[PDB]
């Protein structure tokens, strides 16, 4: 600010604003399936085959 | 920071083969044919031989 009624009268305002926003989201998903199936039914050759 | 780890492991002898989504039951009423030597006892073979 300024004022005088003499010599100095004057008006200033040197306003300033600085503004950083700044987001990072970091989403990471990780799916892993492993299944196994196993059947058995036997089966053995005669002992008298030719 | 999430982490399911899920297991699973059926083992059946000897019914219907086995699948994941089957019941408790129809496993049982499946059962008719499908058995399976579950227990055994014996002799040894010479004992036999007389
Ligand atoms: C698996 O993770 C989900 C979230 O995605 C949770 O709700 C659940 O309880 C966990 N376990 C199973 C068996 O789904």
């Amino acid at each position: 600010t300024e004022l005088a009624l003499f010599s100095r009268v004057n008006g200033k305002f040197s306003t300033e604003f600085q503004r950083m926003k700044t987001l990072q989201v970091k989403d990471q998903a990780v799916t892993t399936r492993v299944q196994v199936r196993n059947r058995i039914y036997t089966v053995k050759t005669t002992p008298t085959s030719e | 920071y999430l982490s399911n780890r899920t297991n699973s492991r059926v083992q059946s002898f000897g019914g219907v083969p086995f699948y994941p989504g089957i019941t408790l039951e129809t496993w049982q009423k499946g059962i008719t044919n499908h058995l399976v030597a579950i227990d055994r006892a014996g002799l040894p073979l010479h004992f036999f031989i007389k």
